[PDB]
């Protein structure tokens, strides 16, 4: 179902924000890249078909089914 | 129905250091702030001490950091 | 060295991690040393790759690292380098289901070269334990038979490994490895 | 140039504040060393600091982070 575009993700929190499902951990910021990197973990025990998320990410990076 | 922006987002500026770690972060661009200071700092790293990391404790903008030390099979004689 | 880091030099071409040193040069700067200090003894060597099916093809490329020395010395000495337990490095194969003996390859080639003594290091199918200095060959043993494993790695200088081992008549592997020893000593000219 | 103060009477001779000083560490342990002067060395058990006239502490911090059981009291106030 749930699938992420780690190409098109700036690991911005509006999507793990909106459902109980999406958790997006942004390991700790260290000027040694200087960049925000961190994951998004989406657990099946809460979603739905609603897609929201899919365009409240401001990237195309989600799509679900 | 096209655009979703709910709420508002400001800098306290007279909080703000002007680090630039929102700006050269934010997804959109939509940050403007430049430093109030312009120049050059460089670090000798062979005259640190070792175990003295004062400077990445006292940083304020988080700029110093301690270069990771790489794996083994992956040092290269450096 | 690179166990001290948990690797393994499987071969005579790759690099001691953050050294960039490699087990031929190594090999052949002690050679160096050696004969130009005209010590008694020669550079006993161990090898690489011990204890693996197919490293009777990495046994010969560390043998042909002496062909350009000559035992200089005081003392009567013909070699220049000595491999020992070569029956732990003339295995050949993939693997502990397609293995046999390379003891004749090995042979050949000492019986080539007279700058090259060995000696054999013949099982004798008892219990034992199993002591040499590098440690990954210890951890694979310890690994294949799920017994005690003891590591002492020594400060800049070496590491180690004791393991118990048993060479039991009732396995085609230590059948063979018990063969292979036989078929070194029976297979000298000199 | 701050001052330091060991109590000199629950010090067990840890060494782990002689170790652990950046000053201290500038002579072996720095390309082309620079100063070789040392705040503390342990003399008959208990850290003394030869540093009498306060002229080489930055006030780290690490010397008084690093002893086990509290002993260093870093005075960030003039002498
Ligand atoms: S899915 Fe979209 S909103 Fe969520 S972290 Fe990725 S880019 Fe940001
Ligand atoms: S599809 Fe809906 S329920 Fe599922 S993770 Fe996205 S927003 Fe949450
Ligand atoms: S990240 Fe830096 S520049 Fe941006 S608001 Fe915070 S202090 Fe100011
Ligand atoms: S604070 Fe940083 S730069 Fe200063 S001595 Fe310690 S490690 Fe070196
Ligand atoms: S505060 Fe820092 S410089 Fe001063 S004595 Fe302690 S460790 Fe040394
Ligand atoms: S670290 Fe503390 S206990 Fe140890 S020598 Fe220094 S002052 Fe004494
Ligand atoms: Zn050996």
């Amino acid at each position: 179902e749930f699938k992420v575009d780690d190409e098109k993700c700036t690991k911005c929190g509006i999507c793990g924000n909106l459902c109980e499902a999406i958790n997006v951990l942004h390991k700790p910021f260290s000027p040694e890249i200087g960049k925000v990197e961190g994951e998004v973990i989406w657990d099946e025990a809460y979603c739905d078909g609603c897609n929201v998320c899919a365009e409240a990410c401001p990237s195309e990076a989600i799509k679900v089914t | 129905v096209g655009q979703k922006k709910l709420g508002n987002v400001n800098i306290i500026d007279e909080d703000c250091c002007t680090c630039r770690w929102c700006a050269i972060n934010c997804p959109t661009e939509a940050i403007t702030v430049n430093k109030i200071f312009e120049g050059e700092i460089t670090f000798h790293a062979e005259k640190c001490p070792g175990g003295c990391s004062t400077c990445v404790d006292v940083c304020p903008a988080n700029a110093i950091y301690l270069p990771t030390p790489k794996p083994a099979k992956d040092m290269k004689g450096q | 060295e690179a166990w001290a880091w948990g690797e393994n030099c499987t071969t005579i071409n790759d690099p001691v991690p953050y050294f960039d040193i490699t087990p031929a040069e190594i090999v052949k700067g002690l050679i160096e040393t050696n004969e130009y200090l005209g010590l008694p003894h020669s550079v006993h060597i161990h090898g690489n790759n011990l204890g693996n099916p197919g490293n009777y093809k990495d046994t010969l490329d560390t043998l042909r690292l002496a062909e350009s020395y000559k035992a200089k010395n005081k003392f009567g000495r013909e070699q220049v380098l000595h491999n020992t337990h070569i029956q732990f490095h003339s295995y050949k194969g993939t693997s502990w289901a397609d293995f046999e003996s390379g003891a004749k390859e090995i042979m050949d080639y000492v019986n080539a070269n007279k700058n090259i003594t060995c000696d054999i290091g013949q099982v004798t199918l008892d219990e034992t334990t199993t002591m040499t200095a590098d440690g990954p060959f210890e951890y694979h043993l310890n690994q294949l038979n799920h017994i005690k494993w003891a590591n002492v790695d020594v400060e800049l200088e070496t590491g180690s490994g004791v393991v118990p081992y048993i060479y039991d008549k009732n396995i085609k592997v230590c059948g063979i490895q018990w063969a292979i020893g036989l078929e070194l000593a029976l297979y000298a000219k000199d | 140039a701050f001052a330091v103060h060991v109590n000199m009477e629950r010090c067990t001779g840890c060494n782990n504040c002689v170790v652990a000083c950046p000053v201290n560490a500038l002579e072996l342990n720095t390309v082309n060393p620079s100063s070789t002067d040392k705040i503390y060395k342990v003399i008959n058990g208990d850290a003394v600091i030869l540093d009498v006239k306060h002229e080489l502490c930055a006030g780290c911090g690490i010397c008084v982070d690093a002893c086990p059981y509290d002993v260093i009291q870093l005075s960030g106030q003039p002498p």
